[PDB]
RNA sequence: CGGUGAAAUUGAACUGGCCGUGAAGAUGCGGCCUACCCGUGGCAGGACGAAAAGACCCCGUGGAGCUUUACUGCAGCCUG
RNA sequence: CAGGCGGUAGGGGAGCGUUCCCGAUGCCGAUGAAGGCCGACCCGCGAGGGCGGCUGGAGGUAAGGGAAGUGCGAAUGCCG
RNA sequence: GUGAAAAGCUAACCGAGCCCGGAGAUAGCUGGUUCUCCCCGAAAUGACUUUAGGGUCAGCCUCAGGCGCUGACUGGGGCC
RNA sequence: CGAAGCUGUUGGGAAGCAGCGCCAGAGAGGGUGAAAGCCCCGUAGGCGAAAGGUGGGGGGAUAGGUGAGGGUACCCGAGUACCCCGUGGUUCGUGGAGCCAUGGGGGAAUCUGGGCGGACCACCGCCUAAGGCUAAGUACUCCGGGUGACCGAUAGCGCACCAGUACCGUGAGGGAAAGGUGAAAAGAACCCCGGGAGGGGAGUGAAAUAGAGCCUGAAACCGUGGGCUUACAAGCAGUCACGGCCCCGCAAGGGGUUGUGGCGUGCCUAUUGAAGCAUGAGCCGGCGACUCACGGUCGUGGGCGAGCUUAAGCCGUUGAGGCGGAGGCGUAGGGAAACCGAGUCCGAACAGGGCGUCUAGUCCGCGGCCGUGGACCCGAAACCGGGCGAGCUAGCCCUGGC
RNA sequence: GAGCCGGUAGCGGGCGUGGAUCCCUGGAUGUCCGAAUGGGGGAACCCGGCCGGCGGGAACGCCGGUCACCGCGCUUUUUGCGCGGGGGGAACCUGGGGAACUGAAACAUCUCAGUACCCAGAGGAGAGGAAAGAGAAAUCGACUCCCUGAGUAGCGGCGA
């Protein structure tokens, strides 16, 4: 093309900033009888609180924080139809999820709540939506077992 | 981005062979006597995308031209410039 | 920066930098490129001595380094100096030349 | 940098979709209380009418 | 009187006084009172004068020390 | 056309002045870049911007916008 | 460390020597700002703070989206 | 090794220009008497390195390492593990804390044996401690280089000038200032001032407001000398006003200054509260203070857009590129968890009750606004470590003296 | 390739067309100080055993010499070689020793920090290093550097 002055596309403003100066609001901070700021200035992370910010609370959630490890299980997938009724040709994870969209999951659920074609897609575990939305009227697999 | 660019730059005069001779391929002048022979002269300015060493080892000086081989592209200098030339829309980029 | 820039005297050859006409070598040294032959008309008054000629007020010069000269080769133009490959002198040599084999 | 969350807060309270600060209260712990009587039943979880927008955030990477 | 020639301090000035007024002890502000220009060598009354960023003092969840039957340990003595 | 307009901190609108980028194998430039002393015209509310004279002695960077160790009376500051 | 004793002396200063660095130690400690201009222009209060010339949330000054006659000021009208 | 015109007229001088001729895999850069491709040094490139010697790959490679199974049938890294206490490391500060080295005593066993899957028993799994050696892909800098939106000589490097010197110290220690005539010194000839010093002329000299604390040379501080002011006189002093009083415009006026009259409490930092002898203010110049990394997080032009985004490499990049899917947010929630689901959790509960749904989102630069960062600017007496330390003061310690 | 006598700079006198000027690689030189190492020794100043060599008588001084060093291997009993090695080096290694301020808006666990910093060998590298592994998977398959995981698990007056 050429450097036909290309300025801008409208709103942006690098509005950087600047030491000391006379002109205009130049020349200031804002506070005053509440001293903050030092060589390591607060930070400042909330800090304040002048009042434990309320945190005179206590955790019950009892389940973590116990060392090593955490709870360890194979993936959690269900899902919902209103996503990819589109196609199908065979409707099985990997070919999906590993497609698309979606990430691992195991032990295979579903549900959502939209209509669809009910064909036969893998199923390590459904929910009875789809049992008469592939059943008398649609179809449904198997689990793992290996 | 070119996209657009150059669309409007072909309303300038853009072209580009794909892909054409010159004569020794190596001899800077007589790249140029196809210049002529074409309808250039210094004055638009343009460019060109040549991936072959041959007329590369010989484009040599490109002065208010183009002169490149390989690609990392270059529309800006392009800016200052105008017309130009493709190796294959292959070469571009499928 | 190096060491390389011409030779000793022969002919050498003045120009006009702002000087003119045309003169045979005399000396030159490379360090900063300074030399002389004869020309160049310059005069360098002396101090309170009188050794010498007598006390101060010198004479006669020359002053340069860079470019700025040529060689000799009468009528025509001049040139440069090929090589040797089974000629006279073995595969060396060079003595300013015309472009054939003289000066 | 990096700024590594922080659990303990996270080990309690959650942002109800709505991104509301919402989690448990503090009261019947087991009591605490002794007469026979009657009350300690009532509790639950609660907001913050302030300060939990200010929470929500240390929380930003860990979530 | 010839000769050689600093200083700490260093906003700036064309710096009276009274009676009075303004952060409440002004030439610098009133109003009223005087005061031709530059000198010299004298007492410093003030110039809250210098230089010292109060050290008594209160100030700092600021500092250093000694010491107790503070609270915690090193010691080394001790005790199986 | 009603209206608004003092106004510390704060919080908006821009604009301005201030050093590298490409443009720079483009363009002024010794009938002068650059410093400047001067300017009592013009343009800028300002920011400044000019704009031309005399001293001035070797370079500059267009529109544009792209990057910012500056937009410094001073802190008994550093220094000279 | 020494110390015919104060707590003194140790490169004139010594209740803890100095070179050199561990860090801008630190720090609610003290002092700093230069372009133009242009819009609202508030707190010196409440709660809780080893908190009190510090701080959380609040409220009166900011900007934007949105809603909008309903708002601030007013007669009466119930009803305190 | 290399690449290819000049020319006169003017111009100090010509890298000024026309008319045009030119090599150009090579118009990088330094440059030679005023803003130069064809001009000193180079830049595509491809020649080749040694005698000296000399760092090693490829090649070859030498001594030094390389079959399978079947039953007999004993045999292998000890004060060693495993206990133990005090343990350190591990994210692991005692804690339900294994395993690593354990300092202390205990204290075995060697394959139908022996360690770990984080307590004591029982199933199952990969390994075999108590010998030591081991490249590659890893870090790094005084310089060599390059380059470097690297600084550009009150910079930067302390430092481009004979500094780690003058210097201050006792040691340790600590630390300065100080670049710039010019194209060429061509560096001053000569003769009257004359103490050498320091002068005038002249000359060179494109240039002596060009000559050696010389580049150009401002500013505080200097009067020659000029012009407007002044000895009745009261003031942050400056202003505004008619007036007069010397340059410039035919005119219109433009000026400079000031008489008097009026008018006048400054300035930078603090606070119910200022001008204020509450602080600071030597004076002029000159240097001076929140980026930015990373990290969090609201807006903005955007594109893609249930979809929307790949690090670390590898070819390649003068340059550039890049090719190169492991890593995110959403595409749901909610629930201690088990795990249920547009819905979840309490509850015996169809019910009650607080957290659910066209939730377009997503990553750019810019920016808010934060996290580490010291992240604004320097600074207070000290605490930690190591070095210097009694060529002074101390006490005794050796011996000479008075 | 035909200019040199370091630059700075001469009075003063000298070399390359048998080929200098100058960058070079092997190697002949190099006092005492310099770990310095016959010995002393506020280095850089200072006395020796012993053999041969000079002047000279011996000497004295001149010379050469050769003579600290420990250790493992060597070398019989004091015998003799060999190396190593003290010492050296801008970061980056390994190890051994190992703070306080600061945070925690006090403070004693915790923090900074195994950081600062001392001492320790070696290499350009170094350190490391080949499963008595990981971990759950009919599994993977030495060790180092980066990619994330993950700022998750967890550590924690579960406080920072």
């Amino acid at each position: 093309d050429l450097r036909p002055n290309p300025g801008a596309n409208k709103r942006r403003k690098r509005v950087g900033r600047g030491p000391g100066s006379g002109h205009g609001k130049t020349a200031t901070r804002g506070h005053k009888g509440q001293k903050s700021r030092s060589g390591g200035l607060k930070d400042p992370r909330r800090f304040e609180g002048g009042r434990s910010t309320t945190l005179m609370r206590l955790p019950k959630r009892g389940m973590q924080g116990q060392v090593p490890g955490e709870i360890k299980r194979p993936r959690y997938q269900g899902v919902n139809l209103k996503d990819l009724a589109r196609f199908e040709g065979e409707v099985t994870p990997e070919l999906l999820v590993r497609a698309g969209l979606l990430k691992k999951g195991y032990r295979l659920k579903i549900l959502g709540e939209g209509e669809a074609k009910p064909l036969k897609v893998v199923a390590h575990a459904f929910s009875k939506s789809a049992l008469e939305k592939l059943k008398a009227a649609g179809g449904e697999p198997v689990l793992l077992e290996a | 981005g070119l996209a657009m660019a150059v669309a409007d730059r072909a309303r300038e005069g853009k072209l580009l062979l794909v892909e054409a001779f010159a004569g020794v391929n190596g001899k800077t002048k007589e790249f140029l006597a196809w210049a002529k022979e074409a309808g250039l002269d210094g004055s638009e300015s343009v460019l060109l995308v040549t991936g072959n060493e041959l007329v590369r080892r010989a484009a040599r000086n490109l002065p208010w031209v183009v002169t490149l081989a390989p690609e990392g592209l270059n529309v800006y200098d392009i800016v200052r410039t105008e017309r130009l030339v493709m190796d294959l829309d292959a070469w571009e980029v499928f | 920066m190096r060491v390389k820039m011409h030779v000793k005297k022969g002919d050498t050859v003045l120009v006009a930098s702002g000087k003119y006409k045309g003169r045979v070598g005399k000396v030159k040294e490379v360090l900063p490129k300074k030399y002389a032959v004869i020309v160049e008309g310059v005069n360098i008054v002396k101090k309170a001595v009188r050794v010498s000629p007598k006390y101060p007020q010198g004479g006669f010069i020359e002053k340069e380094a860079p470019l700025h000269a040529s060689k000799v080769r009468p009528i025509c133009p001049a040139c440069g100096k090929p090589t040797r490959v089974r000629k006279k002198f073995l595969e060396n040599g060079k003595k300013i030349r015309v472009c054939a084999k003289c000066g | 940098p990096k700024m590594k969350t922080h659990k303990g807060a996270k080990k309690r309270v959650k942002i109800t979709a709505s991104g509301k600060v919402v989690a448990m209260k503090t009261g019947k712990r087991h009591l605490n209380w002794q007469k026979s009587g009657k009350e300690i039943r009532q509790k639950g979880r609660k907001f913050v009418l302030a300060k939990p927008e200010a929470e929500r955030i240390k929380l930003l990477l860990p979530y």
